[PDB]
């Protein structure tokens, strides 16, 4: 995205700034969730192979 | 029941050593089966094992 | 499995066998009092179809139960799948003595220990507690032990503590990922409703001091105890089996404390002090010296 | 001047910089307006029932000249009252009846009506009314139906391309989503050929429908393709070419432009060349026959002499056939343009692939595709095709859908029929092919201009219309069959199916569930949720990754964060703090239009289509006193990429700085210093809390909790009240002043709040009364103190002091160190109320009845039972104490000499009655709070029940008595005043009523007449009161209904309090999870320099890894506020003067930057000021806005004003060794909430359990002391141990072993320590299953 | 959830079996105790006599005294 | 009677009902054997006859049962005190086709009510009242005896004097001939004297 946010945990954040700052957290949550399972499936396959 | 699902003289004895009719109801009869109803005087395990 | 007391309400293949019993009767009905050549014309086809549906309905057609659009689970259906005989049935059993622990900080209890709430405890040792009560003569009768334990006797508490001394236990976390998930340790009773864990096995447990559970395992056979103290014992998993690095890697604030030990701002009170070291504990704790002090010369042995 | 008669008691310190404009929304209007309209009497039938019935109202005989219609319907009044039904347990609802009209018209007359049965009101079902709290009363139970969020109905040109193509080709598809009927799709295959699809089946030809749709290939091409004249007469090979029409192609050869050749042979097309060719008139210029060979014959031409089929359409022109056509057919033949650079036929390409060329043949292919078999009979295929989309009663998608499709066609009118149309599909194909060649943009899934929220009224209307459709079939069947009848329109009027449908929709539907009762905020939230699962949106828990992203038009729709962390994340949006709803299906957002520098205070809701149009300025923007802007270049948004824009470059302004944060998120203050992910975790935990025994009001919130409880409706608002009449610990009575007192009305209101009501989440809601006595209050005043509320705030949690430092490992990572102090005052003690019941069930072996006659029973058990068998209210209960004791009689015995002797000696039991008794749960103990019972009508046991019935009757009678007494007082006063000035002393009428001497004759002309009228009124009033009492009484004992063959079902509800102990769960409103895990004796927790300790020592090392600056902001704010409260209380300790404390508080509420207007010594009276002081006895309540929080600068300054360290660092003393502590720390007070997942289920053990009938395994999740099942990954781990004994025992001892279980138990008793493997039973079971299927099971040795 | 439940109740017969198994007993003593426990009426009085128990034992060594001790 | 009154429904779902199907006729034609065809035709004949039988059972135990419940209002009106010695011939003549042509169709069939299950044979009754305008109903007299047992003698079940006088107060006058006491599992008077 074009505009970066010049803000700190001791400086706060702007409204649209926070709004942009949300997609990444949402994505990370979704990623951890959808990745635990695939990792498990691969591990299970290997273990069966072993 | 009779001559079908959960029928005596089939799949084994009754809950006690007693035969289906009610005769041979004791520990004295080990393999005796009553004439009124033929049910071996034994345990009910064979209900799953027969 | 009757539902309301009156009606058995059998399901599935037997229910399918019900219709098959019709055919089983119909076969007998075909056997005598019906022309099997003339009958099996439409009868034998439905017979093959229903015999399938009893053995496997998924192959062809659709067999649904009463008021449910779902198909029928036939003889082979409960063999495979996530809800079959090939489900978590080989080693998926529910355990006899374990379950649903609570996790919190074991600040005490140097590494070779493990703290457990006592409520679940001696519900485990119930066989051992009864064995002690009979062996010590505290209950010549099994019912005597049942009453005495049900009475919650403090002598029973002493007996349990005597038993709880020389019997290690096993603990594990929720999602097993490493061989580090489960360790064995000496059980110690604690007055609460949660488990007490030293920072020894923390990261290996892969939990995070938050809403979580643990699993306790009781070695019943002597071989079980010998192996767990030999292999499952946490006091042996020093180095990580995979990377080769230490499994026990001190990563808590103890690092911060040791750091605060070895530092020196510029020159603190008694900067030029030089001594032997044994009473440096006094020179720091009482007065005179700080861990943040520099230029403290000492004869080091 | 904030009067705030409720809140004038306590004024919280705000910190809001911006000047407020618009209040918070009604905050429950979304879950209310839909059902309110769903039965709203509308003069035009526009939606819901007024449409659902009017849809299929007329039921007609099959030319039987018999018709069925309705004049109007009306809904009946309630049977049981809301709380009354709740006690009863039925679904609180209302019947509906419609005046029906069965009209039979005679034959041989044009519509000649012969008889009318338009006199029967038909009650086809009952309407479940939505609550004033908008909560369902389904089967009595507390529940609500989640709203719908789906895709709008219309036509869209979807892309559906990328990696799915598997050919590197961008697909240009399109789908029409109708609100009813078939789903149509026009896809573009890898061969640039269109394909028709219906309901996602095998692809159908693109031109199949057009040929079926009475459209010839000639017409299809003529409309679709632009035909060139190609007037080559006398072999001129001359064409009339427009450089404007077709150009941009290099001229090959024989290129001349009206004589002089403007385009050279082999010359590339130039803008100068095209401009010159356009500037000069271009006539039919000679072109090479090579362009003719490439050209295709557009029109199908026949020879002048013979109608030969030479030169068929969709065929490229051939030079050999060119001579034949030129000599025989004509000289000018239509050709096409098909400019591949800018266009492409792609349909003439599909025209050749067309298998059928006839309309009937095209109809037969449609039937063959739809119906796999049964070929039509020239009527079935045509009927199926006409009914597919050209039918009124099959597709009829939506008038809103019509508007959407018309806008997709940019049609001037948006009002159209839900049925399909030809020109519409033509334009649709035109747009799709144009975009394929490039004319527009595909739609956007994440776009908010595409999603629409359907509300509850429409869903119920849909269910009702569906039910009416099923009924109309039998209605017409009965009207036609035996039409020679004059019966009322009730011959087949069966309400059973309509009621079943309405109930199943309301009752058993995933879109609905029982409501969240955790706290007021959780209830205010869950009822306002928005998820797309269910009848719409996504079909499976899978199938989406971008579906849950942050839409660019979603900035003002949902709060960005508030959604669970489970699998369904991103699919649970919350209605915005001001989320309004559009006219058709969507949601808009109010905003202040910016006009000419000044920003207009007028605000209008704006939609996503509107949203991308104008320019909207950001909230944190200054506005001049003239309304103008401060900085000319201000960050504003025009099309989704916010940037600085001129003061004249803005068109709109927002509403509030919270307009992006909804209620599920708005609560936590100190937002700007709060990180994102941790904030999401914290807020999703925030609704997870339970009201405490002591409601510790939230010190530093976000300013909303007042309203958050006001509109929530867990407290009572003072509906039209002026002063308090009677206050009671069971109810409140308020006398309404005559100004607002209605004429002929009591002028008294009785709000009978119910304590100890077991709400949805098994919590303990007990509304408390606010006033004490004679409190004058205006309308809507906060009167009830609700669960986790305090004088009107979302009082969710305890404000506990804490200090920042790690210590002694007890605070390793995420631990909280609660010393013995908070154990002592036991703040945060948990409350609970849990219920149970039993049934009577008159049986075949003999009815089970509650007689407390338990044979072979211990006496102590009966010590708590009644003759009814019930337990008296207020008893204690531990263990398996008998609760409801029935005795089920068993089969009778014969003479039975042994049993005969047994009955002779002991008798009275004979084992005839078997114990059918209820007992207290194992591991659940408490005190019986309250009871209830309902017996099937006709069963009049009522042993310990007539007492409860009498109590209810007493309460009701007392309630009725008050209004009667008030009216009697009014009448007696009127009578005595009539006797005034008549010589009748008040001592006489005071001594006795005496009818005021029974019209003594004070005037004797009207005094007699007035006395007669008054006596008549009095007698009538007496009769009316008696009648009301009788009606209420008959209602009280109206009889209960026990459908399930139970003579009586009696429920007993007991209570419990729980103590917060080591290990339990807490957190913070600054987003931090943790467990209170260290029980330190009070001699341990460090004490301040003034000696006052803090009971919470927080693990501090976690500060960085989550950017929890908000926790530190909380520490500072809490320290300052606790200081302010302590100072005020200290001033109170010397009993300081009113003026002095007033000045102190006036300076206290005056520090900081400009937020709010409120001044003491001008409005509050001294006692009113004194009252405000007295309530403010533990701090100053703080209101920090989320997007507009207070500066830490004003905080640190007020710390000096509070004579406290602005930095906050302070000395510490170690309670264990008494050393002055290094690192002066900043300590304060922080809020903490106790979340649901308490220990009350955590602990769990088992020693020996039962085996299952099948698979002989242990139970499960604490179900009958159940036990969990081990893990296969754990099994692999166990193998990794190589602990053969361990795995062997786990598969043997901890498994289905029965005979091995007994042997092992015996060995453990004997201390043998041996397990016997044998063979698992499941092994033989699987062998049998093999033998059960078609294969023998035989195992070799 | 599924109505399937297979709780195997002991009805105190398995309790008696565990009691005899946990009680110190020999093969003949355990067999005598099992025979005594086998034919028990619902009320709790033994249906058959001790002499019938000795006859069903079919052992000359099995006597009335041993049957009485077991009972 | 959860609603206080409802049609007994004759357990309509549980009532057996055979279904004829056109495809079933086609399959019978697949059993094209001429002897089997004649057998199937005669079987349809006897099955129609049996349909008459079941309809007879159901309609008789429906109409006669509605007549029996006509004495009752809002489920049980006066408990068991709502009927007299029932004439099965009367109910059959009420069916008016097999008029007093008695049978066993309502017999081997039982109507359930709010109190519980009671047979259609129990819908029939017998004469127990003997004088005092009484000649019918054993249930009413037994219920009077039951109310008397609610206040019977303490030294004995309500003596044949006591029980008979209670019945006479009911006006039935069952007499000691009904005084039932030995039939109510009540022994004699003096044997009922016991230590207090």
């Amino acid at each position: 995205i074009e505009t970066p946010i010049t803000a700190n945990f001791r400086e706060g954040l702007n409204v649209l700034q926070y709004f942009i700052s949300t997609h990444g957290a949402r994505k990370g949550l979704a990623d951890t969730a959808l990745k635990t399972a695939n990792s498990g499936y691969l591990t299970r396959r290997l273990v069966d192979v072993a | 029941e009779r001559d079908g699902l959960f029928c005596a003289r089939i799949f084994g004895p009754v809950k006690d050593y007693e035969c289906l009719c009610g005769k041979y109801k004791r520990l004295k009869h080990r393999g005796v089966i009553c004439e009124k109803c033929g049910v071996e005087v034994t345990q009910t395990k064979v209900r799953r094992e027969r | 499995v009757p539902l309301d007391g009156g009606r058995f309400a059998t399901s599935d293949l037997n229910d399918l066998y019900r219709r098959v019993i019709n055919r089983n009767n119909r076969l007998k009905r075909l056997l005598d009092l019906a022309a099997p050549d003339i009958i099996v014309r439409n009868e034998k086809r439905m017979l093959q179809e229903a015999v399938d549906a009893l053995l496997d309905n998924g192959r062809r057609g659709r067999a649904i139960t009463g008021s449910n659009k779902r198909p029928l689970k036939s003889l082979a259906d409960m063999i495979k799948g996530k809800q079959g005989r090939f489900r978590q049935n080989l080693l998926g059993k529910r355990v006899d003595y374990s379950g649903r622990s609570v996790i919190t900080v074991g600040p005490y209890l140097r590494l070779h220990q493990c703290g457990l709430p006592k409520k679940m405890a001696l519900e485990l040792f119930k066989p051992f507690i009864y064995g002690k009560l009979e062996l010590r003569g505290l209950a010549t009768t099994i019912k005597a032990a049942k009453k005495m334990v049900e009475r919650e006797e403090a002598v029973v508490w002493d007996i349990l503590d005597e038993v709880i001394r020389e019997h290690p236990v096993l603990l594990n976390r929720a999602p097993t990922l490493h061989r580090l998930g489960i360790q064995a340790f000496e059980p110690v009773l604690i007055e609460g409703k949660a488990i007490q864990l030293h920072p020894l096995v923390c990261a290996a447990y892969n939990a995070d001091f938050d809403g979580d559970q643990m699993a306790v395992h009781v070695p019943l056979t002597l071989e079980a105890q010998l192996e767990a103290r030999a292999l499952m014992m946490s006091t042996n998993n020093i180095l990580s089996p995979a990377n080769g690095e230490p499994i026990i890697v001190p990563s808590q604030d103890v690092v911060l404390g040791l750091y605060y030990m070895t530092r020196d701002c510029v020159n603190a009170k008694g900067e030029g002090m030089v001594l032997t070291g044994p009473k440096e504990a006094e020179r720091l704790y009482r007065s005179g010296l700080a861990s943040l002090h520099a230029r403290v010369k000492v004869r080091i042995t | 001047m904030v009067y705030s008669y409720t809140e004038k008691k306590r004024i919280r310190k705000d910190f809001g910089k911006r000047p407020q404009v618009l209040d918070v929304p009604y905050l429950l209007s979304i879950q209310l307006d839909s059902f309110q309209k769903f039965i709203e009497q509308d003069p035009e039938g526009q939606y819901g029932l007024e449409a659902a019935f009017r849809s299929v109202f007329p039921i007609q005989s099959y030319s039987g000249n018999s018709e069925l219609q309705y004049v109007s319907y009306r809904l009946g009044e309630p049977v049981f009252d809301v709380q009354e039904c709740q006690i009863r347990g039925v679904t609180y609802s209302a019947p509906l009846r419609v005046k029906l009209r069965l009209v039979i018209y005679e034959r041989e007359a044009p519509e000649g009506t012969v008889k009318d049965i338009k006199e029967q009101e038909v009650y086809m079902g009952e309407i479940p009314l939505m609550t004033d709290n908008g909560t369902f009363v389904i089967n009595g139970t507390e529940r609500v139906i989640v709203s719908q969020l789906h895709r709008s109905p219309g036509v869209f040109f979807d892309s559906d391309k990328g990696k799915t193509h598997s050919s590197g080709k961008v697909l240009y598809n399109a789908r029409i989503i109708p609100y009813r009927g078939s789903w149509l799709d026009f896809e573009f295959d890898p061969k640039d050929n269109l394909f028709v699809r219906i309901d996602r089946r095998r692809k159908l030809p693109a031109t199949i429908i057009l040929r079926a749709l009475n459209y010839t290939t000639e017409q299809i091409l003529d409309l679709f393709f632009e035909k060139v004249i190609f007037e080559i007469r006398d072999n001129k090979l001359q064409m009339e070419l427009v450089p404007e029409r077709l150009r941009g192609e290099t001229a090959s050869f024989d290129i001349e432009a009206n004589g002089k050749v403007y385009v050279e042979k082999g010359r590339r097309i130039t803008a100068r060349h095209i401009r010159q060719l356009e500037k000069d008139d271009v006539k039919l210029i000679e072109v090479p026959v090579e362009y003719i060979a490439g050209k295709v014959v557009a029109k199908d031409y026949i020879d002048e002499s013979t109608g030969e089929l030479i030169c068929a359409a969709n065929m490229e022109l051939s030079l050999d056939l060119l001579a034949k056509l030129s000599q025989s057919g004509h000289k000018r033949i239509e050709t096409l343009f098909t400019n591949d650079l800018d266009h492409g036929p792609y349909i003439s390409e599909t025209l050749r692939v067309d298998p059928t060329n006839d309309r009937l043949s095209a109809l037969v292919e449609i039937y063959r595709m739809m119906r796999p078999g049964e070929p039509p009979t020239r009527e079935a295929a045509e009927s199926l095709f006409e009914n597919l989309f050209f039918s009124e009663d099959r597709y009829d998608l939506s008038a809103v859908g019509r508007m959407k499709f018309n806008r997709s066609l940019l049609r001037e009118e948006i009002e159209g029929s839900g049925i399909l149309s030809k020109d519409d599909i033509i334009d649709v194909m035109k747009k799709l092919i144009d975009i394929r060649n490039g004319k527009g943009e595909v739609d956007d899934i994440d776009h908010l201009g595409n999603r629409r929220i359907r509300s509850v009224g429409e869903m119920a209307e849909n269910q009702f219309r569906v039910g009416l459709v099923r009924v109309e079939r039998a209605v017409k069947e009965r009207l036609s069959l035996g039409d020679l009848d004059t019966l009322m329109p009730q011959d087949m009027i069966n309400a059973k199916p309509i009621s079943a449908a309405v109930k199943e929709f309301f009752g058993s539907s995933q879109l609905s569930q029982f409501m969240d009762q955790n706290n007021p905020l959780s209830e205010i939230t869950h009822k306002r949720r928005i998820s797309a699962l269910g009848p719409g949106g996504l079909t499976r828990e899978r199938a989406g990754f971008e579906v849950r992203d942050v839409h660019p038009t979603h900035y003002g729709r949902v709060c960005p964060i508030e959604t669970p962390e489970g699998p369904n994340i991103g699919l649970i949006n919350s209605l915005s703090v001001y989320a309004q709803t559009n006219e058709y299906g969507f949601l808009e957002t109010p905003y202040r239009k910016v006009t000419d520098g000044v920003v207009t205070d007028e605000i209008h809701y704006l939609s996503a289509i509107e949203e991308g149009n104008y320019v909207i300025a950001q909230a944190n923007s200054n506005l001049d006193e003239e309304g103008h802007f401060v900085e000319d270049l201000v960050t504003c948004r025009s099309k989704g990429e916010s940037s600085l824009f001129s003061r004249d470059q803005v068109d709109y302004m927002d509403v509030s700085t919270q307009q992006v944060v909804s209620v599920g998120a708005s609560l936590i203050p100190f937002l700007e210093h709060d990180d994102a992910n941790r904030a999401l975790m914290g807020a999703n935990m925030q609704r997870q809390a339970v009201p405490t025994l002591r409601a510790d009001k939230p010190l530093v919130g976000t300013g909303m909790e007042r309203a958050v409880a006001v509109d929530s409706g867990v407290t009572a608002v003072a509906k039209r009240g002026g002063v308090v009449q009677y206050v009671d610990a069971s109810r409140i009575v308020i006398k309404v002043n005559e100004d607002e007192m209605y004429p002929g009305e009591a002028g008294i209101d009785i709000y009978n709040l119910t304590k100890y009501t077991r709400s949805n989440q098994n919590t303990c809601i007990n509304q408390m009364p606010c006033v004490s006595l004679g409190e004058p209050v205006e309308r809507g005043d906060v009167l009830a103190d609700g669960p986790s509320t305090d004088l009107g705030e979302l009082a969710l949690g305890q404000n506990m002091r804490v200090a920042f430092m790690p210590w002694n490992g007890y605070n390793f990572e995420d631990s909280i160190l609660v010393s013995e102090r908070v154990v002592q005052e036991d703040r945060f003690t948990t409350i609970h109320i849990q219920e149970l019941a039993c049934v009577s069930r008159d049986t075949k072996l003999g009815p089970e009845e509650i007689t407390a006659d338990i044979p072979n029973v211990g006496e102590a058990a009966l010590s708590k039972l009644d003759e009814s068998g019930i337990v008296y209210i207020g008893a204690e209960v531990t263990g398996g104490d008998i609760l409801v004791g029935k005795v089920t009689p068993k089969g009778e015995t014969q003479l039975t000499p042994e049993e005969k002797l047994l009955r002779a000696i002991f008798g009275e039991k004979a084992s005839d009655v078997k114990d059918s008794s209820l007992r207290v749960p194992n591991g659940v103990s408490g005190t019986v709070i309250d009871v209830q019972v309902f017996t099937r009508d006709g069963v009049e046991k009522d042993k310990r029940a007539l007492e409860i019935e009498e109590m209810q009757l007493k309460q009701a009678k007392k309630d009725l008595s008050e209004e009667l007494q008030i009216l009697e007082a009014g009448l007696f006063s009127r009578i005595r005043a009539v006797l005034v000035a008549g010589g009748v002393e008040a001592e006489k009428l005071d001594k006795l009523p005496r009818d005021r001497w029974l019209e003594l004759g004070l005037t004797d002309e009207e005094k007699q007449n007035q006395l007669e009228q008054l006596a008549e009124q009095y007698d009538e009033l007496k009769h009316e009161f008696e009648k009301k009492l009788e009606a209420k009484r008959r209602k009280i004992t109206q009889g209960d209904d026990l459908a399930p063959g139970v003579l009586k079902i009696v429920k007993v509800y007991l209570a419990v309090k729980r103590r917060i102990q080591p290990g339990d769960k807490m957190a913070g409103r600054h987003g931090n999870k943790g467990v209170i895990s260290k029980i330190n004796p009070i001699e341990d927790m460090p004490y301040d320099e003034n000696g006052t300790p803090v009971d919470i020592v927080l693990n501090p090392l976690g500060v960085p890894s989550r950017m929890n600056i908000g926790q530190i902001l909380e520490t500072h704010l809490g320290m300052a506020a606790k200081g302010i409260g302590d100072k005020i209380n200290a001033m109170l300790k010397q009993q300081q003067e009113v003026a002095k404390l007033r000045e102190f508080i006036q300076r206290a509420y005056d520090l900081g930057a400009d937020v709010r207007q409120k001044v003491d010594l001008s409005t509050f009276s001294d006692e009113e000021v004194m009252r405000l002081a007295e309530n403010l006895r533990k701090g100053m309540p703080i209101a920090t806005p989320v997007f507009d929080g207070a500066k830490e600068a004003e905080i640190k300054e007020l710390l000096k004003l509070g004579d406290l360290p602005t930095s906050g660092q302070i000395r510490l003393y170690d309670g264990r060794t008494g050393e002055q502590f290094e690192r002066p720390v900043t300590v304060g007070y922080m809020y903490m909430l106790k979340l649901n997942h308490l220990v009350d289920d955590k602990m769990h053990a088992r020693s020996t359990g039962s085996y299952s009938l099948v698979t002989q395994q242990p139970l499960g999740g604490k179900a009958q002391f159940g036990g969990q099942r081990f893990g296969e990954m754990e099994v692999w781990a166990l193998e990794a141990y190589g602990a053969a004994y361990t795995l062997q025992e786990m598969l043997t001892v901890k498994s289905d072993d029965v005979n091995g279980r007994t042997k092992m138990y015996k060995n453990i008793v004997d201390g043998n320590h041996q397990m016997e493997p044998g063979m698992p039973e499941s092994f033989n079971v699987l062998l049998k299953e093999i033998r059960s299927l078609g294969i023998n099971i035989e195992l070799e040795d | 959830l599924p109505v399937y439940q297979g709780e195997t109740t002991q009805t105190l017969q398995d309790y008696l079996m565990w009691q005899v198994e946990l009680t110190p007993f020999t093969d003949t003593d355990r067999a005598i105790a099992t025979s005594i426990v086998d034919a028990v009426d619902d009320t709790g009085y033994l249906t058959i006599q001790i002499e019938d128990i000795v006859d069903s034992i079919g052992d000359d060594e099995i006597g009335l005294e041993e049957v009485e001790a077991v009972l | 009677k959860v609603s206080g009154r409802w049609t007994v429904e004759l357990n309509a779902d549980s009532i057996p009902r055979l279904k004829i199907n056109q495809q079933y006729a086609a399959m019978g034609n697949s059993a094209r054997n001429d002897a089997d065809g004649q057998f199937i035709r005669s079987n349809l004949q006897e099955a129609r006859w049996l349909i008459k039988s079941l309809e007879s059972r159901n309609d008789t135990l429906l109409r006669v049962s509605r007549c029996i419940v006509e004495q009752q209002q809002a489920f049980f009106e006066q408990g068991e005190e709502y009927m007299k010695p029932m004439v099965l011939a009367d109910i059959a003549q009420a069916v008016e086709m097999h008029e007093s042509t008695i049978s066993r169709v309502t017999t081997q069939k039982y109507l359930h009510s709010p109190r519980g299950i009671f047979e259609l044979k129990y819908f029939f009754s017998s004469h127990v009242n003997t004088e005092g305008g009484g000649e019918a109903s054993s249930t009413a007299i037994r219920a009077l005896v039951k109310k008397l047992i609610a206040a019977e003698n303490p030294a004995k079940p309500l003596s044949d004097s006591k029980l008979t006088s209670m019945l006479s107060e009911q006006g039935i006058m069952v007499a000691r001939r009904t005084v039932y006491r030995e039939s109510l599992s009540i022994p004699p008077s003096n044997q009922r004297k016991q230590l207090v």
